């Protein structure tokens, strides 16, 4: 029960391999991904297995996908049939759309969280991780001193605990 | 019928027509920036000349160590705590050079002229050398010193202490995640224009000092290499000159790279330099002031000015947290022994006076605590004390920083005391300064490194080790030690018996 | 000064005297071998193994990883250092690779630099020995200045397809080894023109620009469609493995390996040439060289894992196929090529014999490992479906 | 034990500072430069001449010895150990030569090892790309096994011609290019057997045993005068320059260079081996490292020489008039090989015009450097007699 | 289509046919044996595996040298008198090298079967590698070391001394200047065998004590390469011992050979060690009593019993000279001093105890006469004193063996102090032994080397000093000196005016 080996990624291990089928398998990785990946989880007490966990996660709906898709499916098409080169373009034209940092950093972590493989293919995947982060740099740089600690902190909406300067 | 042939040069002359255009002939990662296609490379080589002159290279480096320096018993007669130092300086230099290779990948591809891809591919082969090279120092005194452990399994030991994760924050993460330009920046603008090319060096005057002529062979070697790692990363900073974008977003990726390095090396270097040696060079104060300072943040910046680079801004912020960072953070390294992969050893006589005649307060501070533990027995098995519990004792929590990943102790601290605690959708975040904090505002998503008490939490300190591997081959000796002596070495058990469990320090926020 | 003014520990008496006293009597442990945890791949731990296994710092959530927790500095929007999401093939651990070769970066540049030396000296003995004289005008000034010149840009151009690699592999073998695939690559496409630039030297009128050559790649119908299978390679695929893959274990495996060992490697002497096979040893050194690994890789270690075997033989079956296509186009706009031979310089049992000699080893080294169901008669009369 | 019993006086505290202790405070003399003596050939002199001239004791009778005096201990009879009555040649010193190459030992066994571990991927990458498929039968086992074969005792023969130079070499520099040029023929010669043994291995049936290729040279015809000159030059030439001279600037030069480059070289490539002329490319390599030091030795230094140049060309013209003959009946015995090719192979005109390459190659880098008087279309039409 | 190859045994099977019958195929030089041509060899080498192996060692030996060696500047922090030894060590041995290269060309020669003349074909290239090796040493020293001089010109500088002359016969006449099987004897089963692995083994041992590191990276090398040597010596009595005139001439030559190499190596190599040096290693007289007598005397000379050979019935003598011969011969060196390329030194206080506790008797004899010549003022260049004038004033003359070259003085020795002199068809010859003498009573015209009193009869010491080169680039300061300190060194003019002018002391004779 320590850091590579406890009863939580056990517990997950078993809960894993009851998935017998793809779109089961994939709505568990996106609920999981939902849940305990990026600052905005739903919750961090599994802060210390998600990553652990996500992957032997992505596995199963790896290998599931494998023995569903055809082919040509398999290449263009994510484990919820949606059209990737579809989502990938839907994707970057509301990130280009974008107002501003805090709308686009929210585009693209979601992004990740719903179609990191084995959703998407990952062609499109890392080709709108080029695209999406690209502009989402370019909005986040821009002048990204002039706003002062406190109003960030305001901004990002940070709960500030404790603050001591000499 | 003349005897003929072609050289390098000759055949590179025409390196840069062999790309051509088409529509998807771009870079396949996100970057602000647009690296000029019409960029050359200042060494004319082609894969087979680099070869040889790298071969030569090797020839004389391996035909020293297998040799001579065999010989004279040179992975033997070295200072026991530099024998140990050179665990985490190989080591740690070799995750950097490492990571190096993928970074210079990703600046190959960002490249589009043919010359500056060459230009990257050469780095790319240099940081897969360099790996093998710092892996061999810890082969070579691993199979030849006077202690093995550490040496023979750094790759999996490191992962039981704080100081690692802040080197994957340097020289890991922070050379392949992110812009290419930015990290970029972080390994060849600054890490190695800044640190790593001064560090090789000066590493080598400290280990002759010690008697390791080992690392003197290999790390000089090295460093002929870096002539063409500076190359790369000025030929960076000019590939993108001419983009509207550098105007608006370089020196940001600058300043951010320059605290970033900044943060975990000043205080690390001058640890590992003064506290891990019996001889000292020079003051790691001196040093650094002429590293950070004169030469890069002076003489190598301003070169780069006519490129609209400016000064980071975070300069002054810098040089007031560092004058006693690396001493503030050995009191750390020291009352944390346990969790290291090497051996340490306080301060003999001799050295407090060093330390005292160039850091004025020294004693009264730092070597009074030494003293204190000293007397206690911190060094001594049976006495049931590791330093962790006198922080305990004394309400000096230990932070680590979100970000770079460095521990702290504020309350302690006689350099940088600056606290700032946020709650964030569920979870608390610890930063040192404010540099760090504005990249954790700005970047959440950049940012989840789990500290150590973190992934500790609960857990009794004998039992990481153990799951970990910090034992010595006899299964029951820990490979870290609070001395660098022959005997009364520390057992697994003399740990289990201090029941230390670890607690996350942000909790007591709550 | 004649001793210096810096004291070494090593040498120094004083110095020396105070670390000989600080000194255990024996070793503070009898384990004097680094890398001692490694699972050898073969009797004993390699030096190359030892010095290359692990160095990658991956946490154990990465197949393989022996570290713990994320990393320290992610991408803007969160994107892993180093990721499963990187590739769609899965491994119980992806550092069980291991080059065949075990090359790490020392014995790689000394035999590299060794063949360079060599081949400097050769150049200069068969300049020496005047031996262009039996080599056939034509043949020179236009099968090389302009055919192989050109083919450089392909080489080229499978060995940029190795840039995401370098970057997003998953360990260090596998990195050292595809690194090293790259660079062998790009050595070629100089090597081609180190032969241009001597040709040049000892031919006057011989130009050694790429002008000619590249304007052929790039405008040409020679290797038209060749160049769109590269371009698609490099450019258009984001998975470092397919890639990797794709490149060696088909596209340079069918179209490279004709277009060398078939063609020039074939023709070259039959119009006086010893020159032009002297660097096709080469090229044919390292294809063979790189072989090993990638058949480790992707079948030893992936296509044969204990856990994703099936799933990952899906992927490269597919990935053939996906690659298969552009490289018989690729192979039958490079049969237009023979329609400016003279006259009885070859004939088309030949032409054929050649074809199926690639495909015959293609499928026998790369399709049957992974049961990717090739038709051999099928491909040949697609490819061979384009002479004259 | 860990520091061990054997105190070094480097390292050893005590020792080491009684030794700095009765160190001088500089050097003793400012001339750091071993050999400043030594006249340069190129502008300054090089580690090659530091460590090579004057390692031989001779003393001043034999011209260029910086010594004095008769030899300590001679051959019962009163022989020296080194004399001037080993050769008719004559000079004023014979320490003026100078391999151009500037071979001492290390880069000598360096080039040569780089060569070995080459030609040992070579090989490696040749049998698994299956090349040997394509390589005609007949030529294989015919042409190479028995008269490639055959050759091997050629190259054997004139190594050992080098025997008594080795023994007899007035000079250190002399030696040194004598002895490298006999290696690198019994190089070539053990390089013949090699490939034999490789086709061993990867030709079924294929006989490595040396027994065909010697029965061929000890009683074919194509052979025979070849032989019968090698037998010749080794054994019954005394003279170890008459032996060097004649070998390189006579024999080798004509007959040598026919056949590995007019015959071997030129029609491997028609019959698919490309096998043969990548050791060929050595054995050219090596003919052409040699000629220049040939070059410097008997035209530079002797037949150049300030006080024996007329003396040393009419010696010289002698000794080609002496050996052309035999060199001739060689490469006419050598002219029935050609009877035996499969028809169409190659025809009397470029049979001709490849002997006038060898010949016109022969009279410009050789002959016409002493003024003998060769005529290229008498030597051809003397040759051409032995076509059948 | 596996991946395949061919190695050097693959290839060596088939060299022994290499070889063809034909009626002029025979040796070209004299000889009283037949080798067998069905003779083989131990090694199965070609030449390019050969070339590999030797690659292999050159890149240990010249890293070493070029990288560490240099950076620990081990050129330098060597005992001045060992620096002094090296340059008359490595270059005499360069030159036994260099002649053993034309002497195993000879071998080569002399050998039928093809296995056999390739054995010795290694050796010939070996001894060319030697001979560049031994060469190396002296380049490196004079490019590096304390005093440059005699290391950088002894090819030239050698011939002014006395005890060169000697060198040319064990290992340069000796090696090729006779009988094929007699040259073999000299060179490999006495030569190499009996003193000169034995002795390279040493010499890296009294380096390596008196903080040479050089000379052991380089020597160790060329030891490496003596297994093969050691292989043809052996092989050499093989290819002889089935035939008949063996037996008759086989205890003959190799007798004469013995007592060819002892007579000239024993007193110089000796000399060299325990006068050439600081620290000590071993008494000369058992490191001999070792080689000679047991290792070789028995353990060496029994093996090859089962061939006909013996033992030399000259080793009584030998023996009963291994003791003084060395201590006689450096009161001559020291004597003639002026005439060397090297600078020698008295023994010191420490150096006499331990020559007194290893040889009693020694003070009473060489101690005494030492301490005179010290207050003569032999160290000082305005004494006006040489040590060879006290050999006039006391009536000992100083001669030279016609065959061995070895100066002696017969009425101050220890060793074989017995003085022979002929006279025949208007020559004198002076000889030392009764060995040497039947040498020359029977071979009269194979030695007729004039000495250096004959050459030098009637010339001025400063001169013949001049004349030969014997200065340094001042032009004015000696090479050679009495003393090895770096002031107060003697110039040409301090020996002009002692205004010594050599005779011949046989002309004394009636
Ligand atoms: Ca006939
Ligand atoms: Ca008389």
């Amino acid at each position: 029960l320590g850091i590579h080996s406890n009863d939580t990624r056990d517990a997950w291990v078993n809960k894993i391999a009851q998935l017998n089928t793809l779109e089961k398998a994939a709505e568990m990785l996106k609920q999981f991904r939902m849940d305990h990946t990026t600052p905005f989880r739903n919750s961090y007490e599994l802060d210390n297995d998600y990553l652990w966990i996500e992957a032997k996660l992505e596995e199963k709906v790896a290998v599931l996908k494998a023995r569903a898709f055809n082919e040509v499916d398999f290449r263009h098409k994510t484990a919820f049939g949606e059209d990737a080169k579809s989502v990938l373009d839907g994707t970057v034209a509301k990130m280009n759309a974008a107002k501003d940092k805090w709308e686009a950093e929210k585009i693209h972590i979601g992004f990740r969280q719903a179609y990191k493989p084995p959703i998407m293919p990952v062609n499109y995947f890392l080709d709108g991780e080029r695209q999406l982060g690209t502009r989402l740099m370019e909005l986040r740089n821009l002048n990204y001193y002039d706003t002062p600690l406190e109003e960030l902190r305001k901004q990002r909406g940070v709960r500030v605990v404790h603050l001591q300067s000499p | 019928r003349a005897p003929t042939s072609v050289n390098a040069q000759e055949v590179h002359r025409w390196l840069q027509s062999f790309n051509w255009d088409f529509k998807n002939n771009r870079t396949k990662y996100a970057t602000k920036y647009k690296m000029a296609n019409e960029t050359k490379e200042q060494f004319k080589l082609i894969a087979k000349e680099y070869a040889r002159m790298e071969a030569v290279k090797d020839e004389r480096q391996f035909g020293s160590l297998q040799d001579a320096l065999t010989r004279l018993n040179a992975g033997v007669r070295v200072h026991p705590k530099w024998n140990e130092t050179m665990k985490v300086v190989s080591n740690f230099l070799e995750v950097g050079e490492y990571n190096a290779i993928a970074a210079t990948g990703m600046l190959w591809d960002s490249a589009q002229a043919a010359e500056q891809k060459n230009g990257y591919l050469a780095q790319v082969l240099d940081e897969i050398r360099h790996t093998h090279q710092c892996a061999y120092v810890n082969y070579y005194f691993a199979k030849n010193g006077q202690d093995p452990a550490g040496h023979n399994d750094a790759r999996r030991t490191r992962t039981i202490g704080p100081l690692w994760k802040g080197m994957k924050r340097v020289f890991s993460d922070g050379f392949i995640s992110g812009d290419a330009v930015e990290c970029s920046l972080n390994l060849q603008l600054v890490g190695e224009a800044c640190f790593t090319n001064p560090l090789i060096v000066a590493v080598t005057e400290w280990a002759a000092a010690n008697g390791d002529e080992i690392t003197p062979t290999v790390f000089l070697s090295i460093e002929t290499d870096e002539l063409r790692h500076m190359a790369n990363g000025y030929q960076t900073v000019v590939s993108i000159a001419n983009d509207p974008a550098s105007a608006k977003y370089l020196n940001t990726d600058l300043n951010n790279a320059f605290w970033t390095q900044q943060k975990y090396f000043t205080p690390v270097l001058g640890m590992l330099f003064e506290y891990g040696s019996k001889f000292k060079v020079e003051p790691w104060v001196k040093t650094w002031d002429r590293w950070v300072y004169e030469d890069w943040g002076g003489i190598w910046i301003g070169r780069l000015g006519k490129y609209g680079v400016e000064s980071p801004r975070s300069l002054k912020d810098a040089k007031q947290d560092a004058y006693w960072a690396h001493h503030d953070l050995y009191l750390l390294a020291y009352a944390l022994w346990p969790t290291g992969f090497f051996r340490l050893a306080l301060p003999d006589q001799e050295e407090m006076e060093w330390f005292e005649a160039n850091y004025p307060g020294w004693y009264d501070h730092y070597g009074k605590i030494y003293e204190e533990w000293r007397a206690r027995g911190c060094e001594d098995p049976s006495s049931g004390f590791i330093p962790l519990m006198w922080f305990i004792e004394n309400n000096h929590p230990i932070y680590i920083d979100r970000v770079s990943q460095v521990p702290f102790c504020p309350s302690l601290a006689k350099g940088a005391s600056t606290l700032r605690v946020h709650e964030y959708n569920g979870e608390m975040h610890t930063f040192s300064d404010q540099w760090g904090e504005r990249m954790w505002l700005a970047e959440p998503e950049r940012y989840e490194c789990q500290n150590i008490f973190e992934q500790y939490e609960g857990r009794e300190l004998s039992e990481v080790i153990a799951e970990l591997h910090g034992l010595r081959s006899d299964g029951k000796t820990l490979i870290a030690q609070p001395h660098v002596r022959g005997d009364k070495l520390w057992t697994l058990d003399d740990i289990k018996r201090l029941n230390c469990v670890f607690k996350n320090p942000v909790k007591a926020f709550n | 000064s004649m001793l210096g003014e810096r004291r070494r520990g090593l040498t120094d008496p004083e110095m020396a005297e105070v670390i000989l006293k600080a000194l255990p009597e024996a070793p503070l442990d009898g384990n004097n071998k680094m890398g001692y945890f490694v699972t050898p791949r073969w009797k004993r731990l390699t030096e190359y193994e030892a010095l290359t296994v692990y160095a990658q710092p991956n946490a154990d959530w990465i197949a393989g990883g022996l570290d713990w927790g994320d990393w320290t500095q992610k991408f803007h929007g969160g994107r892993p250092s180093w990721g499963n999401e990187t590739t769609e093939l899965r491994t119980v651990d992806w550092f069980k690779h291991r080059d065949p070769l075990r090359r790490w970066h020392a014995p790689y540049v000394k035999d590299k630099a060794e063949e360079w030396r060599y081949t400097d000296r050769f150049l200069q003995g068969y300049s020496a020995d005047g031996q262009i004289r039996a080599m056939n005008p034509t043949w020179r000034d236009e099968f090389i200045n302009r055919y192989w010149g050109a083919f450089l840009f392909n080489e080229y151009g499978l060995f940029n397809a190795h840039s995401q690699g370098a970057r997003e592999a998953l360990s260090d073998v596998t990195r050292v080894s595809l690194a090293f695939w790259g660079f062998d690559k790009i050595d070629i496409a100089q090597m081609i023109q180190l032969e241009r630039g001597f040709l040049a030297k000892i031919v006057p009128g011989f130009d050694e620009s790429t002008a000619v050559p590249k304007a052929e790649w790039t405008n040409g119908e020679v290797y038209k469609s060749a160049r769109l299978a590269v371009e698609g390679l490099w450019q258009e695929v984001f998975d470092w493995n397919e890639s990797a893959f794709s490149v060696h274990a088909v596209y340079d495996a069918l179209f490279g390996q004709f277009v060398r060992r078939e063609f020039f490697q074939r023709l070259a002497p039959r119009f006086g040439d010893n020159l032009t096979p002297f660097f096709i040893n080469q090229a044919q050194t390292y294809f063979q060289i790189a072989k090993q690994g990638v058949q480790d890789l992707y079948y030893n270690c992936l296509g044969d894992d204990p856990e994703f075997s099936d799933y990952n033989r899906t992927v490269m079956r597919n990935w053939t196929g996906k690659w298969l296509e552009p490289t018989i186009a690729a192979l039958r706009d490079f049969m237009g090529l023979f329609a400016k031979l003279p006259a009885g310089t070859t004939d088309k049992e030949e032409i054929t014999a050649s074809l199926y000699r690639v495909v015959d080893d293609w499928i026998e080294d790369y399709a049957s490992r992974i049961d990717f169901k090739a038709d051999r008669d099928q491909i040949v009369k697609a490819v061979l479906a384009g002479l004259k």
